[PDB]
């Protein structure tokens, strides 16, 4: 009994940087912690509210998702979803209403990928999104010209504008 | 760690199946226009229909419910081919 | 009774009868009687005639379903791109097959219902159950395991639901009035109407 | 000339308030409370009966939450259209009043959209417009054929029934409500999903515009309930609830139960006010419960009036459908309750503008016992 | 009666004005005051008034309240068992929800108007959805189950009440009305079918009980299941006796099937709470059948057995809650050596389990004897069927006790002073009823 | 390494910062098992492994339907015997097709 | 075009029956139709001015 305690690692040790290609085409180095979902890491960095959309699930709209392109090597770390459940209904709805034609075989949602040590120096890109609407407040006209941050939105998710 | 439900299927195969819903989406106005027009004409015609037995009506409702196809179903399976 | 010593409810004498008393002095009816068309369609005497009179409904429902599916397919196809294939050739089977299957199922249901009623000689729930079961059996000819049990049940149940709430319910609750004195209890001193209330004129649409 | 004066007074009142508001337009009073009060006083000159007094109450409550002279003027225009719809005696009154109301909806929807919200709002307004044009054109064409055949314009006809079916939004004529009300402001959707109904119900009840067919209400009840259960978005849940209920109400109103529909519309207005003008979780929960029909709230009385009317007509299919559809709707309302208090931490904007919202919540709680006589 | 109703209305009222730190003390004092008012109502109820001991009306048919034999026993049971629920619950939110649920339930029992009955019983619908679906220890599935089952059954009951109000013109129990309609009987019956769990409409109960707090489970089993017997005696048998006699072979089939299938299902349970829940479902069948016989022996037996269950099931649910607090487990497999480790908890557990098995010195024995006598009055086979299958309850209870009784355990998990205080009233009441002061 | 959290005198304080573990209610919790927890999960979520097979249909119909049929038949027999015993006319039961309207015996009448 | 057709039908009926009701309904159609068109065209212009660069046939919803 009484095995050796493992001291925790410092943040410097557990910070991984990901290169994220934005809509305008600039590359940003997004430092991220291992064990965090990609959506949260992207939100904290300071991307605009236009780059993210609520998860279109019965009870998941509070989460903010993004359309991302993942390199073939990191497909393993994406999370499996049961078709006969409602998580699949969420994903199908987001593909039908947000991604649409801009879909590619590499297209995935940030919430379903969790950052790990093996994802260091990974290059991801924001995938193009079509205009979408849920409520007048929660919508995307199609113009990526607002300079706010998704972090600065306190309201958790859509309900009634 | 906690016990979790087993998900049938491989991760990439399920995601590929989900990605077949990401197709050009038509506007719903086109469907609505036709439904409104035909529905108005249908309501006008319904006043002249013969009186049907309740049993026949219920059976027709059942058949219509069974034969109704959800819009998502056609959307996922639609192929632009012969 | 609201006591623990004697049985609740009551007993009514079978020998003693109460002579019927009219709800009102003058009765004005705003409910029209069944049309001659309704009786003609309802006549199950000749199975072939019964079937041919009642199939229009199934055909219409099949046509609506086929039109729906055909429109969904047509809407997606792109006008801007020229298509090698003919759209009507692709879409016509959808509508035709849906209409044919719906008409066939409704024909089976109507035929079996009329044939059983004639052979039995009585109007009964069983006729609807056996017609539904036969339709559900035809629906589930090649379907996997659960469906052969489920469809004969759902289809058999549907005429039961129609009979219970379309025929038995209204006839069972014809006497209840709602105005004047309760149907059973006319001794009680409640205001007696000269005429029944006419809440609406007989419909004509 | 004296009978004409009653009608003339409303016009004179509206014009003088309009020109006063135009002359006294300043940044210092963007919220023209004085004009809102003048408009409310003006609309008291059109109250002649109990339904007109309900029209006044609802219009005044709606006017309170509109900001600016322009929106309040267009609400007064909506009120005038609604008042004239109740008094319409032939096809011309019906067409004129309803199309004026459609114009007021198009303006109110257009002037309450931000620049960032124009893409979706203007699309939904255009789709509403085109569908309204189909409805109005089919109505007027059939009305012309009827006038030619009969020589007289009589408001007891299938043509008017189908048109008023479109206006109510039952059977397959409910899609305009879904498309338009999803993309517009919450207040505009609330005031135009409740107030217009009263005029149509009054017209139907007074002009004997009823049909023997029960298919349209049965369809609305089932479609609305199933679509409410399958809808991910909360605006769609609320929009489909109105479809289902107005389908049932249509079935009840055809059979002559005018009093119950006029009491229902008032309770539904009060119940919908707090859910639509969401600011507090508790107010929204009490509203959802009232729409659901839970017994401690006034919503129970409103639903009870309709259900009580249904048992009198003694149609079994309607009662069975009603029970199952109500259960399906209840699942959607439970979803709404789950979203607020059982899914995730909820943070909402501090829009502290609860004009009649506290009063409505109080009226929902307290009103059950006074109105128990009805049921 | 007026004092009881006033105290009932004051208990939710008191919370609005308390300091938010005195909430628990005030709630306990209010619960005891409501119990004392119920005792006063019993004192002011003369047996000379055979039909209704007391009837009060406050201006309308809806506000007509009255106490009968069934109502008196159930109201006293609710007032007796509420203090235990109060002490077991902590937090203003929890207290508010519990006090509102109790007020609604206690007002439903004394109501004599079907529409008022519906208004009061179903008011506590969202509160149970929120209580069973609490953030960490609750299940959304159980909340949805209970809520949907209640809504569908109560809506059917409401439709029947509306027809009776339209046809007769009143729906108050005090006005003698009889109906032979089968649709209306079915509408009233479906509520009873669901509320008192009867196969196949019993699925909502076990889920709710497992994921409810101990105060909630105690209230549910103790009195919420009994609300069916008040509806049967007060709102079903007076008006729809003809339909119960017409359908007696079907009623008997469904009740016996419920008793058998529930007993067999209890055998596959590994969770203590699920075992207690399925025992309740099995026990409800005898009460339902006995009342449906429409005989003096049956109505009295059903009410007596209901009181015995309302004294024995809260005890088992309380002991299970205490054990779970001590160990954070409800799996019988993890719990071993409880005899040696908790001699005081074990003694009370064994006593309550003996009570659940209807042994002679327990109220269950007398109640069962009366109910079986009523069944034997109907037919000898009816009684025999129920008597024979009672062994299944013994098999599951014996297996559970044996698994818990012995083994190796390294944890002393015994009741504290607070836990003994909470069960002492239940123990004394069980003993007193067992000796014949029913 | 341990300390007594409870104080009978009433001067109880939670030493959240104590190096030594408090002997609170959590001291007596039983250690769970990875395999037992998965067994519990599998037992509760047994609907996932449900499959409609002929054996399942056979077993369900034979025991559940079979018991229900036996119970209905017995109840019908007992009702028939009681009616014969009491001397009442054949009662109009729900599924019985009887050309008699008798349901509730008249208390005044002597059978 | 459709509204004009209906108004013409009303004018035809008024000539057939020697009645003024159709002429008044027809003037009402002219007024309401013009107001509806003006509002709809305003909405169309506003919709077109807000179009994002990606959108191609914004006006052609039925595509
Ligand atoms: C050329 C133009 C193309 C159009 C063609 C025609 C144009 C219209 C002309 C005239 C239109 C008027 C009449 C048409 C039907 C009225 C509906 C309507 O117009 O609304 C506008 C509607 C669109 O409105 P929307 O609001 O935008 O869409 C809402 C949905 O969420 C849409 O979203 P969704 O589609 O993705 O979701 C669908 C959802 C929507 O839900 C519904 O469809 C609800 C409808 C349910 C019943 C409707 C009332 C029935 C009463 C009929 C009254 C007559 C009979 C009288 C007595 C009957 C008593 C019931 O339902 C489903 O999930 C699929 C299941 C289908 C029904 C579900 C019930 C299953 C029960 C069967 C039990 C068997 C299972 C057992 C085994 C299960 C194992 C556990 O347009 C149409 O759908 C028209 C298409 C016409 C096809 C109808 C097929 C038969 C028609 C008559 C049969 C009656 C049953 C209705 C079935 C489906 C109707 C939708
Ligand atoms: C003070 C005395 C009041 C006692 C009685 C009131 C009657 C005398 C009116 C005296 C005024 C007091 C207002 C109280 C009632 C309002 C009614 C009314 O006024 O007209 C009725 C009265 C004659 O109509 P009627 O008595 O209804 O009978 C006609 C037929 O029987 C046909 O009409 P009907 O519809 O009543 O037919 C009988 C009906 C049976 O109908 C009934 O039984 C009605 C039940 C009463 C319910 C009351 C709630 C209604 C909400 C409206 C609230 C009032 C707003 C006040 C607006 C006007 C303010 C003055 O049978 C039916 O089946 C039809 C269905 C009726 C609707 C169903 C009822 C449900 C309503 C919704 C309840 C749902 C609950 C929601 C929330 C509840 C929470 C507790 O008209 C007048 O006497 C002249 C109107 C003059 C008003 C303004 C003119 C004065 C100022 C002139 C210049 C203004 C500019 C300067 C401004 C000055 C201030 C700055
Ligand atoms: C004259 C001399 C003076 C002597 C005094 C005599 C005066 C007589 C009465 C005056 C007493 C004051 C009345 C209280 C008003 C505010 C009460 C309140 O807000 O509740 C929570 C509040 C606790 O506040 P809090 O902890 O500080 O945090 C609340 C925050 O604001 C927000 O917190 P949150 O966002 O975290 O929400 C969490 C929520 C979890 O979320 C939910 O569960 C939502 C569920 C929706 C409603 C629940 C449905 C079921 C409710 C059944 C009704 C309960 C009684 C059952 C009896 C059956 C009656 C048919 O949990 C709760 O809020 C508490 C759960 C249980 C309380 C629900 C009962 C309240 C019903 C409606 C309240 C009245 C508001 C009217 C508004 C007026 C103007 C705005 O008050 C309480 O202590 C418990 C409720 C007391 C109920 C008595 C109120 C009467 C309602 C019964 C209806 C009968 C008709 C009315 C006639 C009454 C006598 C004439
Ligand atoms: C028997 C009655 C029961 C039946 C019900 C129907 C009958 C109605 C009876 C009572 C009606 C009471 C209506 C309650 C309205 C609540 C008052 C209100 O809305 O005040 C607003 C008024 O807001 C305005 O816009 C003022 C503009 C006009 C002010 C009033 C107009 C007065 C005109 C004369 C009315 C007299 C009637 C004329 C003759 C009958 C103030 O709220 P806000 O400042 O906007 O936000 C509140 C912020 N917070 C609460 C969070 C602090
Ligand atoms: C909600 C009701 C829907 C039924 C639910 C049953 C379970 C669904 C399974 C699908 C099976 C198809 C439906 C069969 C139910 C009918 C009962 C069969 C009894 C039977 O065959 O007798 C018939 C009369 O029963 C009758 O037809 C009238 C009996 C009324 C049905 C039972 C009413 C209460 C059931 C509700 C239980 C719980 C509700 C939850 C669904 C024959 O009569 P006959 O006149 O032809 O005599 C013969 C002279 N040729
Ligand atoms: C010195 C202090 C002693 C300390 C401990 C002793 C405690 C009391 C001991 C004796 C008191 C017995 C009263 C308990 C209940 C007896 C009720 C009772 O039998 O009378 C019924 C009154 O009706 C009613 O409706 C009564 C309703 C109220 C009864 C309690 C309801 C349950 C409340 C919680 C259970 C705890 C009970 C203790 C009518 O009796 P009958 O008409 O049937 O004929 C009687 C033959 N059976
Ligand atoms: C003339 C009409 C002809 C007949 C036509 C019939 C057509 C349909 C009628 C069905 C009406 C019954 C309404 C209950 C529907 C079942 C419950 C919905 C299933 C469901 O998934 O609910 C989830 C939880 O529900 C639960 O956990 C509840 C479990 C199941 C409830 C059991 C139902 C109560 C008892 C049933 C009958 C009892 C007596 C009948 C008289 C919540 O889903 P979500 O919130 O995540 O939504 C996300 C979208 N998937
Ligand atoms: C298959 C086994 C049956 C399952 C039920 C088992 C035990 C339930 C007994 C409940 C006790 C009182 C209820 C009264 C009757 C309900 C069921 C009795 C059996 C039954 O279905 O008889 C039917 C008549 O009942 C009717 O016509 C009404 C049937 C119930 C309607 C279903 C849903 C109604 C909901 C309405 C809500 C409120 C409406 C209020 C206006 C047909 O028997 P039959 O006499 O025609 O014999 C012809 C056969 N050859
Ligand atoms: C798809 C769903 C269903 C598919 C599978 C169903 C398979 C089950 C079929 C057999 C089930 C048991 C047999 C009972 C019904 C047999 C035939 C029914 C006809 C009938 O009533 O005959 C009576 C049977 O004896 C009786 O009165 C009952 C004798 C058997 C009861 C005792 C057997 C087991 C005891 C276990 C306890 C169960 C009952 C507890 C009270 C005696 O004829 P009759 O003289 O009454 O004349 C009445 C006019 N036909």
């Amino acid at each position: 009994d009484h095995d050796h305690y493992t001291p925790p690692k410092t943040v410097f040790e557990d910070t991984i940087t990901i290169n994220v290609l934005d809509y305008d085409g600039k590359k940003h180095a997004v430092k991220a912690l291992i064990g965090t979902p990609l959506n949260k890491a992207l939100v904290e960095y300071g991307f605009s509210s236009t780059y993210f959309f609520p998860n279109m699930g019965y009870y998941t709209q509070h989460i903010s998702d993004a359309h991302v392109f993942i390199p073939e090597e990191y497909w393993k770390y994406v999370e499996n979803v049961d078709l006969k459940t409602d998580d699949a209904e969420a994903i199908k709805l987001m593909f039908k209403l947000v991604v649409q034609d801009y879909q590619r075989e590499t297209s995935f949602f940030a919430s379903y990928l969790t950052l790990n040590k093996e994802m260091d120096n990974m290059t991801i890109g924001f995938g193009p999104i079509k205009p979408w609407h849920i409520t007048p407040k929660w919508s995307f006209n199609g113009h990526h010209n607002v300079k706010d941050r998704m972090f600065d939105r306190l309201e958790t998710g859509p309900f009634i504008e | 760690d906690e016990p979790k439900h087993q998900i049938p299927g491989n991760a990439l195969d399920n995601w590929a199946f989900l990605r077949t819903y990401a197709k050009p989406l038509p506007d719903m106005i086109h469907y609505y226009y036709y439904v409104y027009l035909f529905g108005f004409f249908f309501v006008y015609k319904v006043a002249d229909f013969p009186e049907y037995s309740p049993r026949v009506l219920v059976m027709a409702a059942l058949i219509g419910s069974l034969f109704y196809v959800r819009r998502d179903w056609v959307h996922r399976e639609f192929k632009d081919s012969p | 009774t609201f006591n623990y010593v004697i049985p609740y409810g009551g007993s009514s004498s079978y020998t003693i009868n109460n002579e019927p008393v009219k709800a009102e002095e003058v009765t004005v009816d705003f409910s029209k009687e069944p049309s001659a068309s309704s009786l003609k369609l309802a006549d199950k005497s000749d199975w072939i005639a019964y079937t041919f009179n009642n199939v229009p409904l199934m055909a219409t429902v099949g046509l609506l379903a086929g039109a729906h599916e055909a429109f969904l397919h047509y809407e997606r196809t792109p006008i801007y791109g020229k298509r090698t294939y003919n759209i009507i050739k692709k879409l016509a089977p959808i509508v035709i097959n849906k209409t044919a299957y719906a008409t066939l199922l409704g024909a089976i249901f109507c035929a079996t219902d009329a044939l059983y009623e004639n052979y039995s000689g009585k109007k009964s729930y069983t006729s609807g159950m056996v017609a539904g079961a036969a339709t559900g059996a035809v629906f589930a000819i090649g379907r996997p395991l659960p469906q052969p049990l489920v469809w004969p049940l759902v289809f058999a149940a549907a005429p039961v639901i129609a009979d219970l709430f379309g025929e038995v319910y209204p006839e069972s609750m014809k006497s209840a009035r709602g105005y004047g004195t309760p149907y059973g209890f006319e001794n009680l001193d409640d205001a007696v109407p000269t005429r029944n209330p006419i809440r609406r004129n007989p419909h004509h649409y | 000339m004296w009978e004409n004066l009653w009608y003339l007074d409303i016009l004179i009142n509206v014009l003088i308030i309009t020109i006063f508001g135009l002359i006294s337009c300043s940044s210092s009073a963007t919220k023209s409370y004085d004009l809102k009060g003048c408009f409310i006083i003006s609309m008291v000159g059109g109250v002649y009966d109990i339904p007109s007094a309900i029209l006044w109450c609802l219009a005044s409550l709606s006017i309170l939450n509109f900001n600016g002279f322009f929106a309040s003027l267009f609400l007064v225009f909506t009120w005038i259209s609604n008042l004239f719809a109740m008094q319409s005696l032939n096809f011309l009154g019906i067409y004129l009043a309803f199309e004026m109301q459609s114009l007021c909806l198009l303006v109110l929807g257009k002037i309450t959209a931000n620049e960032n919200q124009r893409w979706f709002a203007y699309r939904g307004l255009l789709k509403y417009l085109v569908l309204s044009l189909i409805a109005g054109s089919i109505f007027i064409f059939h009305a012309s054929s009827s006038y030619l055949q009969s020589g007289v314009m009589i408001s007891d006809s299938l043509v008017t029934y189908v048109f008023l079916l479109f206006k109510l939004g039952v059977a397959p004529f409910h899609m305009y409500t879904l498309e338009l009300f999803s993309v517009v402001s919450r207040h505009v959707a609330f005031v135009f999903s409740t107030l217009p109904k009263l005029s149509v119900l009054y017209l139907i009840s007074n002009s004997n515009i009823g049909s023997e067919c029960v298919w349209w209400g049965l369809i609305s009840l089932w479609l609305g309930s199933i679509s409410q259960y399958q809808s991910v978005f909360v605006r769609s849940i609320l929009l489909y609830s109105s479809v289902a209920e107005i389908g049932l109400v249509l079935l009840v109103l055809q059979e002559g139960f005018s009093w119950e529909a006029f009491s229902w519309v008032s309770i539904y207005f009060l119940s919908l006010s707090g859910v639509w003008h969401a600011n507090s979780k508790f107010v929204s929960a009490i509203s959802v419960a009232s729409i659901a029909g839970l017994p401690p709230f006034l919503g129970f009385i409103g639903k009870a009036q309709i259900l009580k009317s249904l048992v009198s007509i003694n149609l079994g299919i309607l009662i069975f459908s009603s029970i199952l559809a109500a259960t399906i709707s209840f699942i959607g309302y439970l979803r709404l309750i789950r979203l607020m208090y059982l899914v995730s931490p909820v943070k909402w904007k501090n829009n502290k503008d609860s004009s009649f919202i506290n009063w409505s919540t109080w009226m929902l709680t307290v009103g059950t016992l006074p109105m128990v006589y009805s049921v | 009666m007026s004092l009881y109703l006033f105290m009932l209305f004051l208990q939710p009222l008191s919370l609005s004005f308390v300091s938010r730190s005195f909430s628990k003390i005030s709630s306990l004092m209010m619960s005891f005051a409501t119990l004392w008012s119920a005792v006063y109502m019993w004192f002011t109820s003369n047996g000379a008034n055979q039909t209704f001991y007391q009837v009060v009306s406050w201006g309308s048919d809806w506000s007509t309240f009255g106490v009968c034999y069934t109502s008196l026993y159930i109201s006293l049971l609710c007032a007796f068992i509420f203090p235990i629920c109060v002490i077991l619950v902590q937090g203003y939110r929890a207290l508010s929800i519990l006090i509102c649920i109790q007020t609604a339930v206690s007002l439903s029992i004394v109501s004599l108007h079907m529409l008022a009955f519906y208004a009061l019983f179903e008011s506590s619908l969202l509160l149970f959805f929120i209580l069973i679906g609490r953030r960490k220890y609750g299940s959304l599935s159980a909340a949805y189950n209970i809520s949907i089952y209640t809504f569908i059954s109560a809506l059917g009951f409401l439709i029947s009440a509306f027809w009776l109000n339209w046809s007769f013109g009143s729906v108050c129990a005090l006005l003698p009305n009889e109906e032979a309609n089968s649709f209306v009987a079915f509408g009233i019956f479906i509520l009873l079918w669901v509320k008192a769990p009867l196969v196949p409409f019993h699925l909502w109960l076990p889920e709710a009980h497992v994921y409810a707090p101990t105060a909630g489970s105690v209230l549910l089993a103790g009195v919420l299941l009994k609300i069916s017997i008040v509806g049967l005696h007060v709102f079903f048998l007076p008006i729809c006796a003809s339909s119960i006699v017409k359908a007696f072979p079907l009623i008997l089939s469904i009740c016996l099937g419920s008793f058998i299938f529930s007993s067999f299902s209890t055998l596959k349970q590994i969770d203590l709470k699920k075992i207690v829940a399925y025992s309740s479902i099995s026990h409800m069948a005898i009460v339902f059948l006995s009342s449906a016989t429409n005989s003096g022996l049956g109505i009295q037996g059903a009410v007596l057995y209901c009181i015995a269950h309302g004294l024995i099931s809260p005890g088992l649910f309380l002991l299970v809650g205490i054990l779970y607090k001590n160990t954070n487990t409800k799996l019988v497999f993890y719990l071993r050596g409880l005899s040696q480790q908790a001699p005081v908890w074990w003694s009370v557990w064994v006593f309550f389990m003996l009570g659940n098995l209807a042994f002679p010195l327990f109220p269950n024995f007398i109640a069962e004897v009366v109910c079986l006598s009523a069944l034997f009055k109907n037919h000898e086979l009816y009684a025999y069927a129920f008597i024979f299958f009672s062994f299944v309850g013994t098999v599951y209870s014996s297996t559970v006790l044996g698994r818990l009784k012995g083994g190796v355990s390294s944890q002393c998990v015994d009741a504290s002073r607070l836990d003994v205080i909470s069960w002492n009233p239940l123990v004394l009441a069980t003993v007193v009823t067992g000796i014949g002061y029913m | 390494s341990s300390r007594i959290a409870g104080d009978t005198t009433g001067k109880y304080t939670p030493n959240i910062f104590s190096p030594e573990t408090p002997m609170d209610r959590s001291f007596s919790h039983v250690p769970k098992n990875p395999f037992w927890e998965a067994w519990v999960f599998r037992r509760d979520n047994i609907q996932r492994e449900f499959v409609w097979t002929w054996q399942t249909i056979f077993d369900l119909a034979t025991f559940v339907g079979g018991l229900y049929v036996a119970m209905y038949a017995t109840a019908s027999f007992c009702s028939r015997q009681n009616d014969k015993r009491n001397g009442y006319p054949e009662r109009n039961y729900y599924f019985s097709d009887s050309k008699s309207n008798f349901v509730i015996p008249d208390e005044r009448e002597f059978y | 075009i459709a509204f004009i057709a209906c108004s013409v039908n009303f004018l035809y009926a008024s000539a057939y029956l020697n009645d003024m009701a159709g002429m008044l309904f027809s003037i009402t159609i002219t007024t309401i139709s013009a107001c509806e068109t003006a509002l709809g065209l305003a909405l169309c212009v506003g919709y077109f001015q807000s179009r994002a660069a990606n959108e191609v046939e914004a006006l052609n919803l039925l595509k």
